[PDB]
């Protein structure tokens, strides 16, 4: 699931004057376009932030995994973080990072990487050693095979079950997640939507400072070209012609992003439900965090999204 | 009974309280009426603007200018005006669409939350939730959520089954817990322990599978009568 | 009074190893508060350890009735 997009900023005078002050001084006589598409732009700029802000920071305490990583013969080994990795990140979380590749900014976002891991993490360590307790309260501990007794208990499934059948469900969860490290390594079109996300924002950016070479009408593209080969009259006629078509430009731009931005904010709310209803605790709603009857998940944090294993 | 109706009254009182005492508690709805006025005044706004042409008043370039020309300026002006007027109803459109998403959301918190009680994980307030309150503001709805939240825990000891006379107990709803010596069955949400017995407990075999399991002993309601 | 980030170079505050929580925020973890400017880094929060073993439960012995809102 997408979660966020690329913070982009734009200077409104550089990108339609360039460096010519008297460009310029022409480009104050349309008011406060510029204004307008700032505030536009620093308002999706925020947006991007709380929308990571909702999906990740949902646990005020930083859990940590006991030393002793024996869960009854679960082994997640493979989403816990590696201490190995400079960047302290699961192997699931360093594939996916590893797969996932003029007036214009792109500014950081607010939270880091390793902070996102870290609240995955967290919310890891809460789940293994505590159940779905620590998301309406305090964390209370309690036995692994145990929980996963009582999330057969929650869905129609006895106990005796559970605990008759122990090493043949730890062995079944072991492989499952195995193939899930090798089905997400071997498919490139898997991670399809945050690549998405990606290539949408390099390209609207491409096609905005490819939109600087267009002459619109005018005689020349350059505002110099316009003050030597012609006589000021006119030449504020060509300039007026310039200016309004890189200001169109630039709108069309803006309201693209605006729409893209609404977008990504309800896939951001969809992951935030998800994390809170799938993760958080057992979902008894169909198809919602799986195919088949739910039982736990475990999120994973993704460049500019997040992952989930139902 | 009473320790509940105290502080629920109580935590009613802190709800009101809170509410007076914050400023940006409702941060939201006041930016709702916030971008509807900052629009309007740049659209009345963006009226002064010349857009290239001669003046801003369309008398002056009438009264001015030979009509060959004045239709020129007039020209720019309107689609200066009409480019304008065309983006304020496009940013209405984004936050119309906007506004129709957090009413819809609204919507099934109502009929969710107020209307029945929901199992949702953090969708009617964090907790396990009982009940909620609506309450009408200017445009928009708040919610009280009164939710039950556990406190005071304390450690125990677990066993996943008890063996008894070669037999495996498990429990009906509740959990094995052990106080040090001796050993209970309680509900999970509360602590409660109770005398195990085969009235809240169900048997599943022999106890050589199961990786845990405790020796006890398992009373029997039904012997005492027939001792008798 | 320089201090430089990810987001560029910040003049004016103090960076200090204390950890808080945002309140100005700059990018790149790094937020700034008035309490002079200072600038530090987010802390994310109150870290806590559970104590896991395969034999232990914990029972709460009471409740809390709480009451929340959302606008
Ligand atoms: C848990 O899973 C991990 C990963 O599958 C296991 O680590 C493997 O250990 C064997 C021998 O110890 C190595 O040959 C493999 O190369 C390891 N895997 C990787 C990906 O490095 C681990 O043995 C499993 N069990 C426990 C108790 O950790
Ligand atoms: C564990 O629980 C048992 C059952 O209640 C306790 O045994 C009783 O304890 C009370 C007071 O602690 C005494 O008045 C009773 O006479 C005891 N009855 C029996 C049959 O022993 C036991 O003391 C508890 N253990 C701990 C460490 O609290
Ligand atoms: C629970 O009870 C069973 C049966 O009384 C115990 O099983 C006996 O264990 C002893 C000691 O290892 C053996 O010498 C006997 O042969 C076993 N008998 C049977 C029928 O298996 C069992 O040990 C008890 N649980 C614990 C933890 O001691
Ligand atoms: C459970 O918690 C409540 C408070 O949430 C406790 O009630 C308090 O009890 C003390 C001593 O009896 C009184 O001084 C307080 O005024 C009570 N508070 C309220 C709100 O009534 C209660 O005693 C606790 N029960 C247990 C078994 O720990
Ligand atoms: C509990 O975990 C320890 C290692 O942390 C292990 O040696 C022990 O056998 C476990 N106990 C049970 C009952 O599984």
């Amino acid at each position: 699931l997408p979660v966020s997009m690329t913070k982009t900023s734009v200077d409104c005078t550089m990108y339609i004057c360039g460096d010519s002050t008297e460009c310029s001084n022409l480009l104050l006589q349309y008011g406060s376009f510029c204004t307008q598409l700032k505030r536009a732009l620093t308002g999706i700029a925020v947006e991007q932030d709380k929308n990571t802000q909702e999906v990740f920071a949902q646990v005020k305490q930083i859990y940590k995994t006991p030393p002793i990583k024996y869960f009854g013969g679960f082994n997640f080994s493979q989403i816990l973080p590696d201490p190995s990795k400079p960047s302290k990140r699961s192997p699931i979380e360093d594939l996916l990072f590893n797969k996932v590749t003029k007036g214009l900014t792109v500014l950081p976002p607010l939270l880091t990487d390793e902070m996102i891991a870290q609240y995955t993490s967290a919310l890891l360590a809460g789940t293994i050693t505590s159940g779905w307790t620590f998301g309406a309260g305090p964390a209370l501990q309690i036995p692994f095979p145990m929980q996963m007794a009582y999330r057969f208990n929650g869905i129609g499934v006895t106990q005796n079950v559970l605990y008759e059948n122990q090493k043949l469900i730890a062995n079944q969860f072991n492989s499952a997640i195995g193939k899930i490290q090798d089905s997400l390594s071997s498919t490139p079109s898997a991670l399809g939507k945050l690549q998405d996300v990606v290539n949408h924002n390099a390209q609207a950016l491409n096609t905005l400072v490819k939109q600087l070479s267009s002459k619109f009408g005018a005689i020349s593209s350059v505002l110099n070209d316009i003050f030597s080969r012609l006589d000021p009259p006119e030449a504020e006629v060509q300039i007026d012609r310039l200016i309004t078509g890189r200001l169109q430009s630039l709108q069309t731009y803006v309201t693209q992003q605006l729409i893209r931005a609404a977008e990504i904010r309800a896939s951001a709310n969809l992951a935030a439900t998800k994390m809170s209803e799938c993760v958080l605790g057992q979902s008894k709603r169909v198809d919602f965090c799986g195919k088949g009857y739910h039982l736990m998940s475990f999120p994973q944090s993704a460049p500019h999204g997040v992952v989930f294993l139902h | 009974q009473k320790l509940i109706a105290n502080q629920f009254n109580s935590a009613i009182g802190k709800i009101q309280d809170s509410l007076s005492s914050t400023p940006s508690a409702l941060g939201k709805l006041q930016d709702v009426v916030n971008h509807n006025a900052q629009a309007l005044n740049t659209l009345v706004k963006q009226l002064s603007s010349k857009f290239g042409a001669i003046s801003s008043v369309l008398n002056d370039i009438f009264s001015r200018l030979d009509p060959p020309e004045a239709e020129v300026q007039i020209d720019r002006l309107i689609t200066g005006r009409l480019q304008s007027l065309q983006t304020y109803v496009t940013q209405q459109l984004i936050r119309a669409a906007e506004i129709r998403a957090s009413a819809n959301l609204a919507a099934t918190k109502m009929s969710e939350c107020v209307l029945g009680q929901s199992k949702r994980v953090d969708f009617c307030g964090k907790g396990y939730h009982l009940m909620s309150f609506p309450q009408s503001a200017p445009h928009g709805v708040v919610f009280l959520h009164v939710t039950y939240v556990p406190a005071q825990e304390k450690n125990f000891t677990t066993a996943p089954a008890i063996c008894h006379d070669g037999k495996a107990h498990f429990p009906r709803e509740g959990v094995f817990v052990s106080n040090g010596t001796h050993w209970f069955v309680t509900q999970r949400n509360f602590y409660e322990p109770q005398i195990i017995t085969t009235d809240n407990t169900f048997v599943s075999g022999n106890c050589d599978v199961v990786i845990g399991i405790v020796n006890n002993t398992v009373y029997d309601p039904l012997q005492p009568e027939l001792d008798s | 009074n320089v201090f430089q980030t990810r987001a560029g170079c910040l003049i004016g505050a103090e960076y200090v190893n204390n950890s808080y929580e945002c309140d100005i925020p700059i990018g790149a973890g790094i937020c700034a508060s008035y309490q002079s400017i200072i600038a530090y880094t987010m802390s994310l929060g109150a870290e806590n350890s559970v104590a896991y073993s395969n034999n232990s439960i914990a029972i709460p012995t009471n409740f809390t009735i709480s009451v929340t809102t959302e606008i």
